[PDB]
């Protein structure tokens, strides 16, 4: 039983540190559609123009 | 015969006038097109990243 616990923590381990890696893309994403709302904006501004 | 062929000059002249202005005018989208191809370099960077 001991053993089992312990091999259950280093699944939780590795688990928890995937998803970590996880959230840190998101912000990636969040950083590229801030510049694609850029360009949006220059677009309207050619069109504009 | 002076006043039809002075006529034709004036002609002549805004014909050119408005070439040029035209030409100059249509200078000015390259403004925003640098900028957004240049803007599109800058987010394929970030999707490397």
């Amino acid at each position: 039983v001991s053993e089992s616990y312990r091999r259950r923590r280093q699944e939780w381990e590795l688990q928890y540190k995937q998803a970590e890696w996880e959230v840190n893309s998101v912000e990636q994403q969040i950083n590229l559609q801030n510049m694609q709302i850029k360009a949006a904006n220059k677009r309207l501004e050619q069109v504009e123009a | 015969q002076f006043g039809s062929t002075l006529l034709s000059l004036l002609e002549r002249k805004d014909s050119l006038s408005f070439d040029a202005y035209q030409m100059i005018q249509s200078g000015d989208l390259y403004r925003f097109s640098i900028d957004l191809q240049q803007q599109d370099i800058d987010i394929n960077k970030a999707s490397l990243e």
